[PDB]
């Protein structure tokens, strides 16, 4: 119970530290979501994190909410964001004008 | 004022990996182009295409005027 | 050809240590008494790496064809185009990374910097085929 | 075993390019020097052992395949089971598996294609960056095949030359006539995968025309 | 060490590289006659140390000579690159701004380097240094040929000053051309004081 | 080296051609700046502005003095390999005696 | 914004977490991943095709509303790594 | 070797690399007792030697070498005219850059701003966001920061350039 | 053909690599006779 002592504050003190690690990931992903009509920091900050956690710096098997969003985020943050981005203006496409007289 | 600016940073952050991401704007102003060129003695028809009598001089000074504040 | 590689212009990471076994079994050497197909070096050297160097080179024309007759910024003049200015960039990349001394240096790749040259003077030739011709 | 002490281990302080002062170029490469070396040791002992009953760098080579080999008594069957084993499944067990070793040590295959370094920017880092790996790599590659078809054609020898003690030697003749056939092969696709990515060729999948 | 034709010289070759090749041969003798074994022979390194050791800073020196000559040619074609001055006036006012024409900053480095290579020739003999003391060459030792680097150095600081008047006066007509000429007597004006 | 040559004769003006600001400031990098301050020496126009001490380390891998991929290839290799040779030697024979 | 991210948790990880005492501690980096009470529910995330009206917007803000939900609740472990670290104050009391 | 009693009890799914076990043992009380003890040898592996310290450290020391220098010279060595892929080492581990290239970390996305506001030509705020950058980088001038000012001078380069262009 | 010095133009070399881009053409290396040669090739080289 010494050794159960020991052993609760270790590993309790690694899993402290993975659920820290995988903390920093989706807060990342937090900012990157947070992020919007602002579409400038996006594909970058967004595609620094990209870089990090399906990539190398989370590359365990961890969660699946880990694996499925970083894998997934490719095609919905770069396609949402750039079509969003895309049909962004053409707002102001309508916009400009109703003043040619 | 500003009528390029979201053209401008949209033309930059798409421009990461231009340029299909800004093509379809030229669609898009080909488009609405054709509803501002158009119509007042129809004029969406400048692509080899009555409404000719639709048209006077305040009719004139309003449809060159609109036409010519597109140019700008 | 679609470039997806045969092995690329990087054989210079390659090429050098994967000539030792060609020269230390020198290919083909010990290999002891047969018919045993030696050379293999070149053979590859000869055929795939030579064609791969003339079709790598087609393919980096086609990285600059940028479809404009014409467009450019030039400092002195119009100087039409992009075009120029990229088979410069191009010719004087290429012609500062395969070959700078010895001038063959080359089997023909002297020949082929110069067919680089002569599609160039192809395309732009074309242009005076096509505008004025 | 005696086979280059490396290059490019690893650094001369300072003297750090060139590429090094170990290679390039001057880790000759002539006829090499190096091959002066390791073609002087299977000669000597290839054509001295064999002399002898007509760390030498390097001994293990004809020792524990003397000792070894020579003290089987149905050895016929087996040259032909190392043979038909070895070809095919050591050559590309080899090529996959150092190509496997850098491509987990540290991957980092980031540089992943290019980063778009136009076009034609054909191996730019060397220069000593990203590629002071794939030349270790593809040097430890074809170095390992190296001393191993000069063992194959060591065996291929060895007791083949000559019947020690068999007289139906052709079995390991025919693994060096079709076993420089088997590893000659298995590099030269080694060639036609050296893509221009670091194409790193550990996927196995073959889907016909529908998905 | 040249090596090759060009470049050990203009361009720091032998410059860099010339203190490598040299240093190593000097440890392998002193080290290698340091075992006195037995006599008289290490006389032969006391000759062959020196012999080389002169042999290479003369090479150094006229690298760095018949280099320097070439220097201003085709270098300066360039504007007022470097920076600046601060020399005050007949009245002390401020009046500098003198400036810049970067060749003078070239030819202010690689003599300074030179001089560096042959301070690590000159004090060579200090750091070797061991017992017996097989001693087999002095720390500070060649007096003569020490006065002869004096003269040689002030050869090499005239002829910068030639290479100035003839790449000033002839070569060709363009400073750029009178368009500042006055650049060629900045420049000069900023050597009064480099 | 050059055959068929520049003619004559085949200097790179090398103290320019590396040398115009180089390994002119990084093999004089161990050599300058020894108290070689800049007074101004931001360099106002527009490139060679960094300059300012100690490292802000560019720090050139100084493919040579420039132009000599083969002459340092030669000074290198040659006088290198040769006097390295000769360490080794000179190590058994102290041994050896 | 409370253990109210993890409410369950407080007996489907925290007894897991007090008596479990982790077990295995694989589950507590994968099954306290798969997060009993927070992303145990990790199906439909989805960026919701079809057409931006259904809904591609809101799914997408629930594509990641496990950074809200499940680091809320990871971040609520993290409030529980204070738990753990009551659990390494009184693991710093008897040790 | 997972844990796929649920398929099948008393049975096991080690799936080592690149390889696949259906070990079946035969009660389900040893496939328990088997998957609890490789469970208690997750209280070894998972406990003794999972990281603890292991991807820990060895990613602190492994990831320490960045991008060139650990391990200085340098006589094959430079880093000066690129970004090459640059590490972005604020969005790495160290997130905790130092106040002074922290604020102007976010600065140096100032000088992201600056690329907008020069990407829709409006020079005179970008301009003038340079220059409060020139004088906080100016002032608080711990490595990293040298290359910060490579990337700004190079922007200073883009403003002169452009605006010499647009008059 | 002429490099000759440059820086022109855009990472102020931008190949600077440049093993023949990929060679040493590195025959045997194994044959220095050299010819004393010759122009340096006319060879319709020059007519190319």
């Amino acid at each position: 119970v010494n050794n159960k002592k020991i052993s609760l504050k270790i590993s309790e003190a690694t899993i402290l530290i993975t659920k820290v690690v995988r903390i920093l990931e989706l807060s990342s992903k937090c900012q990157e979501l947070i992020t919007e009509r602002k579409f400038f920091k996006v594909l970058q900050n967004l595609d620094s994190l990209e870089k990090l956690y399906l990539q190398e710096f989370k590359n365990y098997n961890f969660q699946f909410l880990i694996e499925i969003y970083n894998s997934i985020p490719f095609l919905q943050k770069v396609t949402k964001d750039e079509c969003i981005n895309l049909i962004r203006n053409s707002l102001n496409l309508n916009l400009g004008k109703n003043l040619i007289k | 004022e500003f009528f390029q600016l979201d053209d401008f940073h949209d033309s930059i952050m798409i421009f990461q990996n231009l340029n299909e991401l800004s093509v379809l704007s030229g669609e898009f102003n080909k488009e609405y182009e054709l509803r501002k060129t158009k119509l007042m003695y129809p004029l969406i028809w400048k692509k080899n295409k009555f409404t000719q009598s639709l048209s006077l001089h305040f009719l004139q000074d309003y449809f060159l005027k609109i036409l010519g504040f597109l140019l700008y | 050809v679609p470039p997806s590689v045969f092995n690329m212009k990087v054989i210079l990471d390659p090429f050098l240590l994967f000539t030792q076994s060609t020269s230390t079994i020198v290919p083909s050497v010990l290999t002891q008494n047969t018919i045993s197909s030696l050379t293999f070096f070149d053979d590859y050297m000869n055929k795939s790496f030579l064609p791969k160097i003339q079709m790598t080179m087609d393919y980096l024309f086609t990285v600059e064809v940028e479809s404009n007759n014409p467009y450019a910024l030039e400092l002195s003049d119009e100087n039409h185009n992009i075009f120029k200015t990229a088979l410069d960039f191009q010719r004087l990349f290429y012609n500062l990374l395969n070959v700078f001394n010895t001038a063959n240096t080359f089997r023909e790749k002297i020949s082929y910097c110069i067919l680089d040259l002569l599609n160039h003077f192809y395309n732009y030739y074309l242009g005076l085929f096509n505008s004025l011709i | 075993v005696t086979n280059n002490d490396i290059f490019k281990i690893i650094s001369i302080s300072h003297n750090g390019f060139t590429s090094l002062e170990n290679y390039l170029y001057n880790i000759v490469n002539i006829d090499i020097m190096e091959h002066s070396k390791t073609i002087n040791k299977n000669l000597e002992q290839f054509i001295h052992d064999q002399s002898l009953n007509k760390q030498e760098n390097e001994g293990f080579n004809r020792i524990g395949f003397l000792l070894k080999t020579i003290n089987n008594i149905n050895k016929l069957p087996v040259a032909f089971n190392i043979i038909t084993e070895r070809a095919k499944e050591e050559i590309h067990n080899i090529i996959v598996k150092s190509t496997e070793s850098i491509r987990s040590k540290h991957p980092s295959l980031l540089k992943m294609a290019t980063s778009l370094k136009n076009d034609n920017h054909f191996g730019l880092p060397v220069q000593d960056i990203l590629s002071i790996i794939l030349r270790e790599c593809f040097w430890e590659i074809f170095l390992k095949l190296l001393y191993a078809i000069q063992c194959h054609r060591a065996i291929f020898e060895m007791s083949n030359i000559l019947q020690p003690t068999s007289s139906a030697k052709p079995a390991f003749k025919f693994n060096k006539i079709w076993g420089k056939l088997l590893d000659e092969i298995e590099l030269l696709l080694v060639r036609y995968i050296n893509d221009p990515e670091l194409i790193s060729s550990n996927n196995g999948s073959i889907k016909p025309i529908n998905g | 060490d040249y090596g090759f034709i060009p470049p050990n010289c203009n361009g720091l070759s032998c410059l860099r590289y010339l203190p490598k090749i040299v240093e190593p041969i000097l440890k392998f003798s002193t080290e290698l006659a340091q075992l006195n074994i037995t006599t008289n022979g290490i006389t032969i390194c006391r000759n062959t140390l020196s012999t080389i050791i002169n042999r290479c800073v003369g090479a150094i020196s006229s690298t760095k000579l018949r280099d320097i000559s070439n220097f201003y040619q085709l270098e300066n074609w360039q504007v007022y690159e470097t920076v600046t001055f601060s020399s005050k006036s007949q009245d002390s006012s401020k009046n500098l701004t003198f400036e810049y024409g970067v060749t003078q900053f070239p030819e202010i480095v690689t003599s300074f380097q030179e001089v560096s290579i042959k301070t690590t020739r000159d004090l060579l003999f200090a750091y070797e240094k061991l017992p017996i003391i097989n001693g087999i060459s002095v720390v500070s030792y060649p007096s003569k040929q020490l006065l002869t680097g004096i003269e040689i150095q002030q050869i090499i600081s005239m002829e910068a000053v030639l290479e100035a008047i003839l790449k000033n006066a002839a070569k060709d007509k363009d400073n750029p051309r009178n368009s500042h000429t006055i650049l060629t007597l900045t420049n000069l004006q900023y050597f009064r004081e480099c | 080296n050059n055959t068929n040559q520049d003619k004559s004769q085949g200097c790179v003006e090398l103290s320019y051609y590396l040398k115009i600001n180089q390994l002119f400031q990084i093999i004089s990098d161990t050599g300058k700046d020894s108290e070689g301050l800049k007074s101004t020496v931001e360099p106002n126009k527009v490139n060679t502005i960094s300059g300012t001490s100690y490292l802000n380390l560019n720090c050139q891998p100084s493919s040579q003095g420039l132009t000599d991929s083969p002459t340092i290839i030669e000074m290198w290799l040659l006088i290198l390999k040769y006097i390295n040779d000769l360490w080794k030697i000179c190590d058994q024979f102290i041994e050896f005696w | 914004s409370l253990y109210e991210l993890d409410p369950k948790w407080k007996k489907l990880l925290k007894t897991d977490n007090f008596l479990g005492g982790l077990t295995v501690n694989e589950f507590v980096q994968e099954l306290s991943k798969d997060h009993r009470n927070d992303v145990l529910i990790d199906a439909n995330t989805k960026n919701l095709p079809t057409n931006e009206k259904d809904q591609d917007a809101i799914r997408e803000a629930i594509w990641k509303q496990l950074d809200p939900k499940p680091y809320i609740r990871t971040f609520e472990s993290t409030l529980k790594e204070l738990k753990n670290l009551n659990e390494e104050t009184l693991n710093k009391r008897q040790y | 070797v997972t844990q796929e009693e649920f398929s099948t009890k008393r049975l096991l799914f080690k799936f080592s690399n690149s390889n696949s076990s259906l070990y079946e043992c035969r009660d389900a009380d040893e496939c328990s007792r088997l998957l609890d003890v490789i469970r208690k040898a997750k209280d070894d592996l998972c406990d003794i030697f999972h990281v603890e310290e292991e991807n820990s450290k060895r990613i602190r020391e492994s990831f320490r070498y960045l991008q060139s220098t650990q391990q200085t010279p340098g006589r094959e060595n430079n880093r000066s005219p690129n970004k090459n892929k640059r590490r972005s080492m604020g969005g790495s581990i160290t997130p905790d850059m130092s106040s002074t290239a922290q604020r102007l970390k976010f600065l140096d996305e100032g000088v992201e701003e600056i690329d907008i506001e020069l990407a829709r030509l409006r020079f005179e705020s970008a301009v003038e966001t340079l220059l409060d950058i020139e004088s906080q980088l100016e002032d608080l001038s711990l490595m990293l920061l040298n290359l910060i000012s490579l990337k700004i001078e190079q922007r200073r380069e883009a403003i002169s350039s452009k605006l010499s262009q647009s008059i | 053909s002429q490099e000759p010095m440059l820086d022109a133009d855009r990472l102020r070399s931008s190949w600077t690599f440049s093993e023949s881009m990929d060679l040493n053409y590195s025959n045997p290396s194994s044959s220095p006779n050299s010819l004393g040669n010759l122009k340096i090739l006319l060879d319709d080289k020059a007519s190319k």
